[PDB]
């Protein structure tokens, strides 16, 4: 049932904090001033369109320093206002969060009663982020509030006879709320007293229609089974992925790397193996972390950690183990610049995580081991090789250029070269490249021909044939 | 009844009480086959809120040495107690208490013995069965020792880990706790140590039953009454929501802010009506319960309360005296408690409630019936035989371990053994993951066929996820195996197992990927270590010999590669 | 050992060595040799050890899906079969199972200096020529010949005119083994036999919409696989499958009463089908699979009366699907597998005596409505997983 938010709205009306609230609100009132009232522990700040907000950035840039400094020590901090100070100070609040760390203690923005135009787009943003969770609003059954541009962002917490309800519904909200805008506002004070006689009062009604608590229900339940769906589909796809793992094994075994072998089956489809590897598995695991990247975001799993080890450990080798395939798929369309020009997000989303987290780690690597089943850690490696293909026939078949676009070439091929040797030389990079019939063979070809005589480390080491023994031993 | 108590006893109980109600600590009543003790109260603040600690509110952790089974086996956290009954416990069972000398004749007369006590040393009395049972009946099953608890209003001595603790040993049924319908004495703890520290001292001067001439102050009684029921209300409001589940994030953020104290019921209780007895046995039903029972009714009852509340803790020989004729009613028996709910006095607020508790645990239940369905079909034991009789023999005759065989995977048996080996760890993490938040019965961790299920799917299964893991340098990204790489399921189970029969050879290859490679010496003692334990395990079944001293085994080339001294001295040298 | 399954294995033996067969291949192949029971004969030489199946996909075999079934044999049984073969042949024309391979471009020793016109009357006639050759037609004609294969590997081939000669014939095969999609022509001579029935093409490139043009009179069953796209009077069966580049599918197949069963599986580039679908009466199956650029269905699905089977598993982009599937009453059977995105609507209150076979997630979807619905089974099937597209691969 939906009693459970007027349940916490019992807890949320026992404590001080929204009476101690408005009698500091109505102490300041009874101009972008920001009064700080923070006696002891708490933070009780008053905030004295877009152009309010841009101007009080003056003060603003200034009271962050104070804002973070609070927020370290770990003292509740709390930001409200009126009608007009009330939205100044969510979206300062907002502002704040924004820039602020979700580990530290997390700021909570109530509005007295305060109007906020919420573009649809914000909303949808921080839809089931939570985000909402750091912002309340107060609203009495008797007034409403018809908005058609703006949106209601956060939870609402709305009054009645006597006690109140808190909700975060979207929807359900709307349609509360969805009365027009009434110009009497009443004392905020004597909802306040209403709130503590009801609360002091034996029992009290429910006002809220079935619908309502319908729909919450209905999406609760809907939430919960996309959370589990999830979890328990992770299994499969790591089921999927041991079937790419036996068919990189099987093309290694005719000594012809995985990823050439791919391009050209998407060239010239010639067998069914390939045709359902690249169309049920890679299409179901890309949709599959997709959808977690950007279910996650929103609500992280837990506070202070993006994502459970068991998922960002398992996403880190299908990134990878995958993102070779996506950037063959994107190199044989005719684009270029795969890194930055068209790099999808939760490749690089997955990378910046766990970049992040593994830093922590204290591994440690041997000079004996064979890496015959390395993953090279820059998956976007192969990308860089296309791009110095293009180059190299940008040097044959090009004729009459000129010497600026030469030497910018030659630069480019150089700097690659020192890429590539620097990779190699830190022992990060799988030996099926120098596999006979793959790309890395054809650029070094290419590279040999166009070279002449110059000379450097990488060309010794291939000419001296030593990457036979690179990863063997 | 179901309680396993009748008249006699009870009446026994609160003799023993009345007698004990001096400031004499043990008092011991022999009668028939009977040896009841019973403890000395205190009506001093004092002895409530300890002053030497600095918690809001006097919680302490428990020790390893004494309470070993007051703990949770997944999480391995110690529950939490109170300071000045522990304290007072510990004081009245030093070797000049001679409590154990009683208890030692006590047992070894085969009789039956309780320990009861009126305010607070009935409080103690339970510090003292769960003593009882930590030391005698969980250790020497040969004794038919079922201790009998009973206390009349006692407040509440432990946290949720400690009912948790006190429900998967299946002890929970030998406590009972007779409270009246406006008693605040077992509330008085779940107020704050600072909301009532000066109404404290007076509270328990009035509350005093020897000294009943102190001037009761009606405004810092009524005072002190509020404060204690409206951080009650507060609890008991926490409680319904995190029930609920739902506004997770919002309630985290308001707690973040507040504070509540984290006791709770533990055992069975029983309200005293009128005419009429109730009894529950659901700790969070118990609880809601607490705080709507004694809500206020009128403007004159809301201000009567106070005598209530200061005479019906005195006035328990009316009702145990008045047992003989009353009603008893078990409101898990009916589904319909409306009638007792109202013949009590609660609203509509606590019906909603404490049926929302009875759903819940029936909900739990019915995952567990839906978990024992999910893993007695044969289509989910035959995965496990399979990977047992049908995937080790062809390695073993293979010359080699299925350990190795399944690291350097060139065989299509090798795929089947890994899907099926996913398939498993899927299975026990999502119970797992259920078992963790608080979803199944207590005794559920505590069943046998569980437990030895989960070892052996261990036992089977964990070599094969230390040679995945491995096998493809996972180790080097993530680091060791032993620190962050071991699921979180086989600790459990290990866990259980280790505390069913009272570091692991699974993890015995573990240790052999590390050593490996690296000199003798400066891993010696750790070699050395290993011998040792191995050895016993070979005597334990927990590694088969056949596998490890196999001829392609890895084991049997590190071990041959290691210098001849550690060959000459070593127990090992016989297979090799 | 039986006559029948002798003669059967000596038929089969036709196919050259390590090369994958489909099941279907072969049974279109036996068809008209011993009627449709061909699936019995195959299940009993794989039980003698003579031949291996190997499941590839869908491990329901008793349905009739015929495409998910690989047969290999062994290099000896090959070798002893030929050999058999060879010795119950006594002439040029008395050989009932003659096979020919002119490599090099040149034309078998006997056939290459004939003076009288060639024409064997051998049941079963196969013919295997390399890329190299240049795959030219010879002076030949079979009088008494029921099946024919052709194994090819040339980028471009032309199928000799000496086939319209031919008059027992019923049913063609045309294996290509080449790396590239091979180029058909001169396929005339296939529409004046009138005693043709089924006709099978792998690995080719070939126009669709010029078959009903070739003027087929009696043809029964087209089977396509890896066929690369640029009045049928007894067509009843039309089975395509791996085929790429094939964005929609043609038209002509709109105008065929006959036609009862339509699937199409593993089509990539194939999004939407071509509304004009309902005219096809003698409906009764239709399977829809392994499609992930279609995301919805025909919505003049109702037109359809003896509809008994329809099978949409393999495509997980699906979005929902026909919102008056209920009008249909014939409807018995559905399988809906591996599709968890999609949402049914609640016309399928007025079904009864229906088998859903679908999994645990999409079990939930019909879950939410079992009371309401009466006379409903759902059946959850687990995948088995295996490596038999590897040695397809
Ligand atoms: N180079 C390669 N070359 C070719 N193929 C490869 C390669 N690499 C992978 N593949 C294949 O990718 C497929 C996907 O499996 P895959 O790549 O996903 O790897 P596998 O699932 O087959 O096996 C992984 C092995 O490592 C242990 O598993 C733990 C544990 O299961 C969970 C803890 O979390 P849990 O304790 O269980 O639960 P939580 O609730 O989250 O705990 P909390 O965070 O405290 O809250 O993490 C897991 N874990 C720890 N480290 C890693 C890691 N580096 N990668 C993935 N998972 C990891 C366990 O020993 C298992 O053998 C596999 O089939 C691989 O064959």
């Amino acid at each position: 049932s939906s009693l459970k938010g007027s349940a916490l709205g019992k807890l949320v009306v026992t404590s001080g904090l929204l009476h101690s609230s408005w009698s500091k609100i109505l102490e300041i009132h009874n101009g972008l001033e920001f009064q700080i009232h923070r006696e002891e522990k708490f933070t009780l700040v008053v905030f004295s369109a877009f152009n309010l907000f841009t101007s009080a950035s003056t003060s603003l840039t200034y009271l962050k320093s104070e804002l973070l400094q609070t927020l370290k020590s770990e003292k509740p901090v709390i930001i409200t206002g009126a009608a007009l100070g009330g939205s100044v100070a969510s979206l300062y609040t907002l502002w704040l969060l924004e820039t602020i760390e979700p580990t530290l203690k997390r700021p909570l923005c109530i509005t007295f009663g305060s109007p906020l135009i919420g573009d649809a787009s914000l909303q949808q943003i921080l839809e089931n982020s939570v985000r909402n969770s750091c912002f309340l609003h107060v609203v009495s059954a008797q007034t409403r509030i018809k908005m058609d541009f703006f949106k209601p962002f956060g939870t609402f917490l709305i009054c009645f006879d006597s006690g109140c309800v808190c909700i975060e519904d979207h929807v359900a909200v709307t349609e509360l709320l969805n009365g027009v805008h009434d110009s009497g506002l009443v004392d905020y004070s004597q909802v306040l007293n209403r709130l503590d006689q009801s609360m002091l009062s034996l029992a009290d009604s429910r006002l809220i229609p079935e619908d309502v608590i319908k729909g919450i229900e209905k999406r609760a339940e809907m939430k919960n089974l996309r959370f589990d769906m999830m979890f328990k589909k992770l299994n499969d796809m790591k089921i999927s992925m041991a079937y790419i793992e036996w068919y990189k094994k099987k093309c290694k075994e005719v000594k012809i790397g995985y990823y050439d072998r791919f391009k050209t089956q998407l060239a010239f489809p010639s067998k069914e193996f390939d045709i359902n590897i690249k169309n049920h598995h890679k299409s179901e695991l890309n949709r599959f972390w997709k959808s977690v990247v950007e279910e996650v975001e929103r609500r992280p799993q837990s506070d202070a950690s993006i994502l459970k080890r068991r998922f960002l450990f398992s996403g880190n080798n299908y990134r990878r183990m995958i993102e070779p395939l996506d950037i063959a798929e994107y190199y044989l369309e005719g684009r270029k610049e795969y890194r930055t020009t068209g790099r999808s997000h939760h490749y690089v989303m997955l990378e910046k995580w766990f970049g992040m987290e593994s830093i922590l780690i204290e591994k440690e690597r041997c000079k004996k081991r064979d890496l015959s089943d390395l993953l090279t850690f820059d998956s976007c490696f192969w990308a860089e090789v296309e791009d110095s293909l293009i180059v190299i026939n940008q040097l044959n078949t090009t004729v009459g250029m000129r010497d600026d676009v030469r030497e910018v070439l030659t630069r480019k091929l150089v700097e690659f070269e020192g890429y590539v040797w620097e990779i190699i030389t830190k022992r990060e990079v799988s030996p099926e490249i120098f596999l006979e019939e793959s790309s890395f063979m054809k650029w070094w070809k290419e590279y040999k021909k166009i070279k002449g005589f110059n000379s450097s480390y990488l060309t010794e080491f291939m000419n001296t044939r030593k990457y036979e023994s690179y990863g063997k031993s | 009844a179901l309680t396993g108590i009748n008249g006699d006893l009870i009446t026994r109980s609160w003799s023993a009480s009345k007698q004990a109600y001096l400031t004499e600590r043990y008092h011991k009543e022999e009668a028939g086959a009977v040896v009841i003790f019973a403890f000395q109260p205190s009506f001093s603040e004092k002895d409530f809120f300890d002053p030497d600690n600095k918690s809001s509110f006097g919680e302490i952790k428990l020790n390893r040495v004494q309470f070993p089974c007051m703990r949770k086996i997944g999480k391995g956290d110690v529950a939490t107690v109170n300071e000045a009954f522990l304290k007072n416990l510990e004081a009245i069972i030093d070797p000049r208490t001679s409590f154990q000398a009683s208890v030692e004749m006590a047992v070894r007369s085969r009789k039956q013995i309780v320990f009861t006590g009126h305010s607070s040393g009935g409080a103690t009395a339970i510090l003292a069965t769960v003593w009882y049972l930590e030391k005698y009946f969980i250790r020497n099953p040969n004794v038919y020792l079922e201790p009998r608890c009973v206390t009349f209003g006692a407040p509440l001595v432990g946290d949720s880990i400690f009912s948790h603790a006190l429900g998967r040993e299946k002890w929970s049924r030998f406590f009972v706790n007779f409270v009246s319908r406006f008693d605040i004495v077992p509330r008085i703890m779940l107020a704050r140590k600072a909301s009532v520290e000066e109404t404290l001292p007076h509270v328990l001067a009035q509350l005093d039953p020897r000294k009943s001439s102190v001037q009761e102050s009606e405004q810092r009684i009524t005072e002190f009454y509020t404060r204690v029921m409206r951080d009650t209300s507060t609890v008991a409001n926490q409680a319904v929501c995190e029930l609920t589940g739902s506004a997770e994030a919002f309630l985290e953020t308001l707690s973040s802010f507040l504070e509540l104290s984290p006791y709770r019921p533990a055992g069975t209780f029983v309200f005293s009506t009128e005419k009429r007895l109730v009894a529950v046995n659901n700790s969070d039903a118990i609880l809601q319960m607490l705080f709507y029972t004694s809500q206020a009714s009128d403007e004159q009852e809301w201000s009567l309360i106070p005598f209530r509340s200061i005479r019906d803790h005195h006035s328990y020989e009316e009702l145990v005296q008045s047992m003989g004729k009353k009603l008893f009613n078990h409101l898990d028996g009916e589904n319909s408690i409306e009638s007792t709910l109202n013949d009590l006095g609660v609203s509509t607020r606590g019906r909603q409630y404490v049926q929302a508790a009875l759903e819940e645990e029936k909900k739990r239940v019915e995952n567990q019936k839906k978990i024992i369905q999910v893993i007695e079909q044969e289509r989910f034991l035959k995965k496990l035989a399979w990977i047992e009789d049908e995937y080790k023999p062809k390695c073993q005759a293979h010359k080699n371990g299925y350990y190795d065989s399944f690291k350097v995977s060139n065989e299509e048996n090798d795929f089947k053994a890994n899907v099926k080996r996913a398939e498993l760890a899927g299975v026990f993490d999502e119970v797992l993951g259920l078992m963790k938040k608080c979803q199944l019965p207590d005794e559920f961790e505590g069943d046998i066929d569980w437990i030895k299920l989960a070892t052996r799917y261990r036992r089977l299964v964990e070599p094969l996820d230390i040679a995945n893991y491995h096998r493809h340098l996972k180790n080097e990204d993530t680091g060791p195996y032993m620190k962050r790489g071991r699921p979180t399921r086989y600790i459990y189970a290990q866990r259980g197992y280790e505390h069913y029969i009272l570091e692991c050879g699974s993890c015995f290859w573990a240790e052999v990927e590390e050593l490996k490679g690296k000199p003798y010496e400066e891993v010696e003692v750790r070699v050395k270590t290993l011998e040792g334990m191995l050895g016993e395990w070979i005597t334990d079944g927990e590694v088969d010999d056949k596998e490890i001293f196999l001829e392609g085994s890895t084991f049997r080339k590190w071990w041959i590669t290691l210098p001849k001294n550690h060959k000459s001295h070593s127990p090992l040298r016989d297979y090799m | 050992l039986p006559h029948n399954l002798r003669e059967c294995f000596l038929d089969m033996a036709s196919f050259l060595e390590d090369q994958r067969i489909i099941a279907s291949t072969i049974i279109d192949l036996w068809s008209a040799s011993y009627g449709k029971e061909g699936m019995n004969n195959l299940q009993d030489l794989a039980s003698r050890n003579l031949l291996k199946l190997l499941p590839i996909g869908r491990n329901e075999y008793e349905d009739g899906f015929y495409n998910e079934l690989l047969v290999k044999q062994d290099n000896v049984l090959r070798e002893f079969a030929i050999n058999q073969c060879l010795k119950e042949s006594s002439s040029i024309f008395e050989r009932k199972r003659l096979n020919l391979e002119i490599q090099d471009n040149k034309f078998p020793n006997w056939c290459l200096n004939p003076k009288q016109p060639i024409v064997i009357n051998a049941s079963l006639f196969s013919i295997s020529t390399d890329d190299s050759f240049a795959s030219s037609w010879f002076e030949m004609d079979c009088p008494n010949v029921e099946a024919l294969v052709l194994n090819i590997s040339s980028s471009n081939y032309a199928l000799p005119n000496f086939i319209a000669t031919m008059k027992e014939l019923k049913v063609v095969i045309i294996i290509n083994h080449g790396l590239e999609p091979a180029k058909l022509t001169n396929l005339s001579c296939l529409s004046s036999l009138p005693n043709l029935k089924r006709i099978r093409f792998e690995k080719v490139s070939i126009s669709l919409l010029d078959i009903p043009k070739l003027g087929l009179k009696s043809l029964e069953k087209l089977s396509l696989w890896f066929c690369h796209v640029v009045t049928l009077q007894s067509l009843q069966e039309i089975e395509i499958d791996y085929c790429y580049n094939l964005d929609e599918l043609p038209y002509w197949i709109s105008q065929v009463v006959s036609l009862k069963k339509l699937s199409v599986t593993n089509c990539n580039k194939l999004c939407r089908v071509i509304e004009a679908i309902g005219d096809l009466r003698d409906l009764e199956t239709l399977r829809l699979s392994s499609c992930a650029s279609l995301l919805e269905l025909p919505e003049t699905i109702d037109r359809l009366d003896n509809l008994r089977f329809l099978d949409v598993s393999g495509g997980f982009q699906l979005k929902n699907l026909p919102l008056e599937i209920g009008k249909l009453k014939k409807l018995e059977k559905i399988s809906m597998k591996d599709c968890y995105r999609c949402e049914l609507p609640d016309s399928v209150k007025n079904l009864e005596n229906l088998e859903v076979k679908c999994d645990e997630d999409t079990a939930f979807l019909w879950k939410i409505l079992k009371p309401e619905m009466k006379n409903l089974t759902i059946t959850e099937e687990k995948t088995e997983h295996n490596l038999n597209l590897l040695q397809l691969f």
